[PDB]
């Protein structure tokens, strides 16, 4: 049931909504207000997608798909076969997400913790609801979102990114996808690194934070630290999740045409547009 | 009591305007955004339907 | 070998799928039982161990050799609290929550807990002190922040109560670990770096109110701090958060 | 039959009353939903045809 | 309110010049400035760095690639730098045009120097390699950087090494631009039918996708239990503190299980060698053995019939 | 008698019927709205 | 309903009250869009 | 004799009698729920 | 002996046990009721 | 079979509890769905087509 | 085979009835799935074809 | 090697009980089995 | 080849026995989806074929 | 020649035999598929054209 150290913490405080209703644990998990709602909303949500595909005709569930409402529904409710579970679902996974984070500060301001990881996660429901809200309703019909399928909202995808041609033209596409790989990168880097001090070759003591620092100075030539490292994999998911919000955002809302031709402004700048040689000239 | 009718009520009502508050507010936020979608040129250029 | 299936449609890639598949749920395994080395066995809300602990069985034991002498640390292996622990079942069921039965700050219960860590200072690789005052560390200087040294310390309840008087520096990392604070009665505690807000002019403590900051553990050498001190004194500032909510 | 009051001997009451409510509430509603998908049994759209609303 | 992201004192002393366990230190640089601005996120200290052997094959190789590829592009410009500006990104140097194969008769102009220059990068990358191996062996600890620079690796030789000579021709290979690297993976792409339904493309999006998620958790976690020096976790490994049974205890009460302050650099490491792993054999699959990815999903219950 | 809550039994039977009438008044005005509604626009 | 009273020896009063506002709210407000969605029953568009 | 939730034999016998008392009238009230819906559109 | 993990004793395990035993028999007479309903109403052999 | 209790000896009843009940609710929401997936046992099929609804 | 019984010495019971139980539900699920996928032993549409039921 | 904490005889009487209850489940689906093959065999 | 039995003086009985559960089962579900692959040698097919079940 | 027993006192023999196992394993599996992918050994089909299993 518990872990060898868990019993001192667990303690009656820090609920948001409710009081000693709610303040109990079923399991491992901890099931507040938003414990509860989390669960119904989930839930909910799950038994949907499964009559969605006992609409759709198939059990296979790769093949299943719920499809937001045609274009020329716009902005309102559509009939539940057509458009209408995907609206309901939609509902459901945005108080399922919200419903999470916020018993994740309930159980942060339990163990006396800082809001980091709520934050972090309210980031990544901040980009879902870009795709799914935010874009959907500047464009004016709630047909520009994805569908809830594991093969077709990549066809959403690459439909959406084909419209205007090669999409990694896209400035904030391109520091978002440089954010996401520089982020892989240093996850490695610091799993590697921690794992090398504490996993030293064979017969030989542990390894201090002062060999790791000579390790990517000889390396290298930099150590960021420990502090650093942290602080920089929280930022760099961050900076990356933020920009592909953003480069999502001014898509069709901004910008209308092939972004191949917006880095043109670069190459007809007036005082070398017209010198002729290289490629465009 | 009067004063135990007047008290639930009170908390019922709490629930209630803290949950209109957090709706109306998310109806705000998307209002915001609806608005300055119709600032936009979106009408004049129109994308196709991603979904097919 | 574009086409070439051997028996249905199964080619090279589905071969690579099905084996890739195996490869994970082989890796999963082996990440959850390496991560089983503590906290293991469960044990029930008495002590006892619980009947009930799980679908991955305990890993191997490992050893760590610790450096300067510390000694070793065989994981998993037999973990206890070596604390007593005041708190209260408030039902005989299990999955709620345990009073404290006195002060949880004073008890160290809740956000306000600490480990049994090791009495003894961490080292550098070099086996000096990792954490020092910034006076006896030699050749240390405030670089380029606001100096809080001098500054008046304001509790949670908007009162002053003291003065930062040094700063306490990680040598190797070369980072302000705590805060110095001289209270009224000429005593000093340490204050984590993290739980404060330096101001033009004071540093504000936004988890503890003036009266409890007599409350938090000393150090008993003025010139080190032990790994179990540091346990006491961050764990009563961070439960500070959750038990001085009023006032 | 006649022990069943036992299992409030293995069950505290709250987590039980949170979890059946919980299930209640979402079965409910997943019914009037499968109902309300149907052309038929979607009491919405048929009020709408016997009336002649459109 | 301090959410710890940046510090708000900071501090200098004497320059660390590291440890010295059977490193040779006459291969050892002088220590750099400090840097005030990056003092504000993490450490500011630079260098010393070590150069060996190693080092120098490594830094010779790679400036004698980068210089081929910029001499290259300076060609291409006409010798005329407002030129090079201009159409920076827009240059590209191209592997040897289909009909050559795999052979090294293409001429200079025609792909020749795209076989010079990626032979640099080859000595280059490799030798990096080994020295990051042996910077670790110097120290003592553990090969797992070497390995995951393995991983790394195995993607960079699919890419431009392995891959094309299996397809029997280097038109296969990567060009050296910046929009026309990127202009080769959407070609990539459409000519195999849709990389999308590459199943181990999916299984490289969802390790690179999970590497940031994870990342995002473990450097939260680690910021909002640094009140207790939870990001000393080296200490917190060998004497479990009350910030890794916070962390623990937060992940369990939300998710129902945890890790420890080494399992979780296991679970980092592993999804970051992932994507890349996985990356590399969806790459080597595409046209020795599918050529039209869709098609296969098509047979293989992932798209409609 | 159980008492989780700490409340005893006339507590909870003058808080019961408190409850309750507000219940049935609350009750009273969605019948008078559902009876407006299916007199104005019936659903069967 | 002889004894039903005995729901509140068992949840606090007070934050039942709050949670069941809170129900009922969400409650109408998802009755009041299911409306809204229907071609009839839009009051708005009449 | 056997406890986990620290309920005796007579508080668990009476907390039974109560929560079957509203287990009844709740499947009271759907029986009726389905007798209407039944003659007014019987899915058989 | 006992081999017990739970700390159940044998006469608190055949008590439970039976009870158990009496729940599951209603639930599959009610089970068995459905089906031979469903049957006549709509045999799938 | 006479000594099936002592499965409770081996397993604590309130977790097989759960556990028992999720499965079943599960176990029976799969049966209904693969019904209501079959033209020729959905039910509310059935009864549109035999009384004539459309 | 007379000292099958010592399986129980090398692994614990509870584990093995746990890990049994899931995959005898699994197995038996993948059966019927299999046999479902089959035309000619989808004993539904058997059903629907014999009885004449479309 | 008792890896486990049981006796022999622990493990015997386990092991009895494990062999009826294999033994009715196996009958069960016997049982099923050749209703299904009488129904509709297989070979 | 008689004193084989001193592997277990080198592999743990418990491990061996796990892995060597999971390899026997991977390789008979292999074969059999081998053979329900092959349009030879699928018995529900071959079946249906003998007794005119299409 | 007679003195190969020396490399058991080089390598341990639960490393070697793990190896060995796993490669002899993943060898024995690439031959068989490599043979099951070629129509002239394919030995379902060849046994299919040999008794007109079509
Ligand atoms: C076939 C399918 C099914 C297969 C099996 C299925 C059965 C069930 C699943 C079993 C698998 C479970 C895996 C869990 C292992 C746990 C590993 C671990 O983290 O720590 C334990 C252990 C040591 O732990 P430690 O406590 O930290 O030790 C510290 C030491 O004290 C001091 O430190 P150290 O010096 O000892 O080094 C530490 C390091 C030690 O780790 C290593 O030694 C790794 C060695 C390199 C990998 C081998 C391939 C390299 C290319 C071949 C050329 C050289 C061969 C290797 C030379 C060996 C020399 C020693 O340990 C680590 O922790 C490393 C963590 C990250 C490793 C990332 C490896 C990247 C490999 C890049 C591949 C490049 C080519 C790929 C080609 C395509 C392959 C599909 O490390 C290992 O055992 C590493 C395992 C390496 C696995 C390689 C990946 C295999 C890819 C196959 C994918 C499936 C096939 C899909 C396609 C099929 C097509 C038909
Ligand atoms: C139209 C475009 C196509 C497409 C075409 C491709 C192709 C083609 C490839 C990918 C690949 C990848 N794509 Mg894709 N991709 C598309 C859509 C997507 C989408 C999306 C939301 O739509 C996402 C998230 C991704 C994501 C991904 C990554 C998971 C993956 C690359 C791993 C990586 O880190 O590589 C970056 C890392 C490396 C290349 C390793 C580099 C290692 C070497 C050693 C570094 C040496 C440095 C060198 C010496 C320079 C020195 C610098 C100085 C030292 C400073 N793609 C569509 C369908 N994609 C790759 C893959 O693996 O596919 C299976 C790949 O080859
Ligand atoms: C912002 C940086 C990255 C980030 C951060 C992040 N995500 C997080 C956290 C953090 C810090 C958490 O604390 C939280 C967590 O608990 O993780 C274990 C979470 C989480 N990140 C998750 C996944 C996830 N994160 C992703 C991305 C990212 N997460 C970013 C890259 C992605 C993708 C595709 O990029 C996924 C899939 C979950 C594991 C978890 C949130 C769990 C949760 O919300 O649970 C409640 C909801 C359910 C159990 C299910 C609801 C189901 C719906 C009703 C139906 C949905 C259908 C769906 C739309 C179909 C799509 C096809
Ligand atoms: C393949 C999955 C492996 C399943 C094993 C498992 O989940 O263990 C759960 C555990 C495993 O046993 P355990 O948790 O009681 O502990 C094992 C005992 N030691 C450590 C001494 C060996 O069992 C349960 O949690 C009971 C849950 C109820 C399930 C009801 C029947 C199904
Ligand atoms: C890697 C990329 C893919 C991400 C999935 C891996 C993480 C989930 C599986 C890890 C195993 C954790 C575990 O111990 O049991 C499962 C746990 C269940 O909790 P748990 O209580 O069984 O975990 C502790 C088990 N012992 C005590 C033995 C260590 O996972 C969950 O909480 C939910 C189910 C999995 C989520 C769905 C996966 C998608
Ligand atoms: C991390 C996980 C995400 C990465 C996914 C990328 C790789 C997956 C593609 C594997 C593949 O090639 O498939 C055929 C491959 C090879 O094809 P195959 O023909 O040999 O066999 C499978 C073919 N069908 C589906 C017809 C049986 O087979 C498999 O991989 C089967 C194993 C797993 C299949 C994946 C199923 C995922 C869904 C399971 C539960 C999800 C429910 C939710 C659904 C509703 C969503 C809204
Ligand atoms: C399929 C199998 C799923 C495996 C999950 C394992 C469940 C065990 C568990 O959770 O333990 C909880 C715990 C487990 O027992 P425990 O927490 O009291 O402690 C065990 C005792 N020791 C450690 C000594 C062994 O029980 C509870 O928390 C009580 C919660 C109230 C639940 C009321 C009855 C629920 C029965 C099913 C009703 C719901 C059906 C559908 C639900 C929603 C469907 C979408
Ligand atoms: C794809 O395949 C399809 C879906 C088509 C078909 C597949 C079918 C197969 C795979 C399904 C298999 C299902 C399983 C095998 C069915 C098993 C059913 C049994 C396990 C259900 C038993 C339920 C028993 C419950 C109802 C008992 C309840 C008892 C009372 C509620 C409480 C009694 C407990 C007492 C009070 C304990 C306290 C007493 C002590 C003294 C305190
Ligand atoms: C897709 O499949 C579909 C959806 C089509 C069909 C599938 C259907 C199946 C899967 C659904 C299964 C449903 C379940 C099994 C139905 C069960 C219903 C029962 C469990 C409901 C019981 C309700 C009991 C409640 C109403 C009791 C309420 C009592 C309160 C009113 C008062 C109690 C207060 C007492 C206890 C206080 C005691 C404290 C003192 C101190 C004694
Ligand atoms: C693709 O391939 C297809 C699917 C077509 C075909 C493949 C088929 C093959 C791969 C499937 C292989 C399946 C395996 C080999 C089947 C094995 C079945 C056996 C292992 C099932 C045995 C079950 C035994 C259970 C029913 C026993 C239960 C006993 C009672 C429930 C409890 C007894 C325990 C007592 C109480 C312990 C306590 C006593 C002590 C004294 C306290
Ligand atoms: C998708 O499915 C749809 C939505 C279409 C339909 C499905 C509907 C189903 C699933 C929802 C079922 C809802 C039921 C469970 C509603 C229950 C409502 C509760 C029981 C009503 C309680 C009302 C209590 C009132 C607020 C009591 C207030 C107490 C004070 C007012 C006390 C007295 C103080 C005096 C009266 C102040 C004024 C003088
Ligand atoms: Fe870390």
């Amino acid at each position: 049931a518990l872990l060898s150290f868990e019993r001192k913490y667990r303690v009656p405080g820090g609920t948001l909504v409710g009081g000693n209703l709610f303040d109990f644990w079923v399991g491992p998990f901890y099931v507040g207000f938003f414990g509860v709602a989390t669960f119904f909303f989930a839930a909910l949500g799950i038994i949907l997608i499964a009559w969605s595909a006992v609409l759709q005709g198939t059990w296979n569930p790769q093949l299943i798909s719920v499809y937001p409402p045609a274009l020329e529904y716009g902005l309102g409710g559509a009939p539940l076969a057509k458009g209408g579970l995907w609206q309901i679902i939609t509902i459901c996974a945005t108080g399922a997400f919200v419903s999470w984070a916020l018993r994740e500060v309930e159980i942060c301001r339990k163990l006396g913790i800082g809001y980091h990881i709520p934050f972090a996660f309210a980031f990544a429901i901040l980009a879902y609801l870009t795709l799914v809200l935010f874009r959907p309703v500047m464009m004016g019909a709630w047909g520009y979102a994805f569908p809830y399928g594991i093969w077709t909202h990549l066809d959403w995808v690459s439909n959406t990114g084909y419209t205007y041609g090669n999409f990694h033209y896209n400035p904030a596409h391109m520091i978002a996808i440089s954010f996401f790989f520089t982020n892989a990168l240093a996850l490695a880097l610091h799993g590697a690194l921690v794992l090398s001090a504490a996993n030293p070759e064979k017969g030989k003591e542990m390894r201090t934070p002062d060999h790791e620092d000579t390790f990517f100075r000889d390396l290298v030539g930099y150590s960021i630290g420990t502090l650093g490292i942290h602080r920089l994999g929280l930022l760099l998911s961050l900076s990356a999740v933020f920009f592909s919000a953003l480069c999502m955002i001014i898509t069709g809302t901004i910008w209308f045409d092939q972004w191949v031709d917006w880095w043109q402004w670069w190459v007809k700048l007036p005082w070398w547009a017209n010198i002729p040689g290289g490629i465009n000239g | 009591k009067t004063n135990l009718r007047l008290w639930v009520a009170f908390q019922m009502m709490k629930g209630a305007g803290w949950a209109g508050g957090v709706f109306f507010g998310t109806l705000l936020l998307i209002g915001f955004f609806r608005v300055v979608g119709r600032m936009l040129p979106i009408q004049e250029n129109q994308a196709p339907a991603p979904n097919i | 070998m574009v086409g070439v299936t051997a028996f249905g449609n199964f080619d090279l890639a589905s071969l690579a799928i099905y084996s890739f598949w195996i490869f994970l749920a082989g890796l999963i395994y082996y990440l959850q039982t390496e991560n089983m080395r503590e906290g293991y066995p469960l044990e029930n809300e008495d002590g006892t161990p619980a009947a009930n602990q799980g679908p991955f069985p305990l890993p191997k034991p490992k050893t760590f050799i610790l450096p300067h002498g510390r000694g070793t640390l065989t994981v998993p292996g037999p973990e206890s609290e070596d604390r007593p622990i005041a708190l209260a079942r408030t039902a005989v069921s299990e999955g709620f929550p345990h009073a404290p039965t006195g002060d949880p700050m004073k008890d160290g219960v809740g956000p306000a807990s600490w480990v049994a860590r090791r009495d003894l200072p961490e080292l550098d690789g070099h086996g000096h002190n990792k954490i020092k005052p910034m006076k006896a560390a030699a050749g240390f200087h405030v670089s380029a922040g606001k100096n809080p040294i001098g500054l008046p310390v304001r509790g949670c309840d908007l009162e002053i109560a003291g003065k930062v008087v040094d700063i306490w520096v990680d040598i190797p990392e070369q980072m302000a670990r705590f805060l110095e604070v001289e209270l009224k009665d000429g005593s000093t505690r340490l204050l984590p770096m993290q739980m404060v807000k330096v101001q033009s002019n004071r540093v504000h403590v936004n988890a503890l109110s003036s009266d409890l900051f007599a409350g938090i553990p000393t150090i008993k050498s003025p010139t080190e701090v032990t790994l179990l001190e540091e346990d006491k004194i961050c764990g009563y500032v961070a439960g500070g958060l959750m038990y001085a909510a009023p006032k | 039959m006649s022990k069943f009051y036992k299992i409030w001997m293995i069950f505290d009451p709250r987590r039980v009353f949170v979890a059946q409510g919980v299930f209640l509430f979402l079965l409910a509603v997943m019914i009037h939903l499968i109902l309300l998908s149907t052309p038929s049994y979607n009491w919405l759209e048929i009020s709408a045809a016997k009336y002649n609303r459109v | 309110e301090y959410q710890n992201i940046f510090s708000q004192v900071q501090v200098r002393g004497p320059a660390d010049l590291g440890m010295t366990e059977d490193v040779n230190l006459a291969n050892r640089s002088g220590v750099g400035p400090f840097s005030t601005l990056l003092g504000w996120f993490g450490n500011a200290q630079l260098g010393p760095i070590y150069l060996g052997s190693l080092g120098v094959l490594s830094l010779f190789s790679g400036l004698m690639w980068f210089f081929t590829i910029g001499i290259w592009f300076w060609y291409q410009a006409g010798w005329n730098p407002a030129v090079f500006l201009r159409d920076l990104f827009f240059f590209s140097l191209e592997p040897p045009a289909p009909e050559y194969g795999l052979s090294f008769a293409a001429p200079l102009k025609e792909g020749g120097l795209w076989l010079i220059a990626s032979f640099f990068m080859f000595v280059a990358v490799w030798s990096w390699w080994g020295r990051t191996y042996l910077r670790a062996q110097a120290l003592g600890m553990g090969k797992h950087t070497a390995w995951a620079f393995l991983s790394a690796i195995w993607l960079w030789m699919v890419l431009g090494f392995i891959r094309p000579i299996l397809m029997g021709s280097w038109s296969e290979a990567v060009p050296y631009g910046i929009f026309s690297h990127l202009d080769w993976t959407n070609n990539f792409s459409l000519v195999h039918g849709n990389l999308f339904y590459n199943p181990f493309h999916g299984l490289s999006i969802a390790f690179l996708y999970g590497s940031a998620l994870l990342f995002a958790m473990h450097g939260a976690t680690i910021l909002a239990v640094s009140r207790f020096g939870g990001e000393r976790e080296l200490e917190q490994i060998a004497d479990r503190g009350t910030a890794a049974e916070r962390a623990a205890l937060f992940w369990r009460w939300t998710m129902g299980f945890n890790a420890t302050m080494e399992g979780i650099h296991r679970w980092a490491i592993w999804m970051a060698v992932l994507v890349t792993l996985t990356g590399g054999i969806g790459i080597l699959l595409s046209g020795t053995v599918v050529d039209n990815w869709y098609v296969w999903g098509q047979n293989h219950g992932m798209a409609p019939l | 008698d159980l008492g989780y809550t700490g409340l005893t039994d006339e507590q909870a039977q003058e808080l019961h019927s408190v409850y309750m009438s507000g219940l049935w008044l609350f009750s009273a005005v969605a019948i008078v709205a559902h009876l407006a509604v299916y007199i104005w626009r019936p659903w069967f």
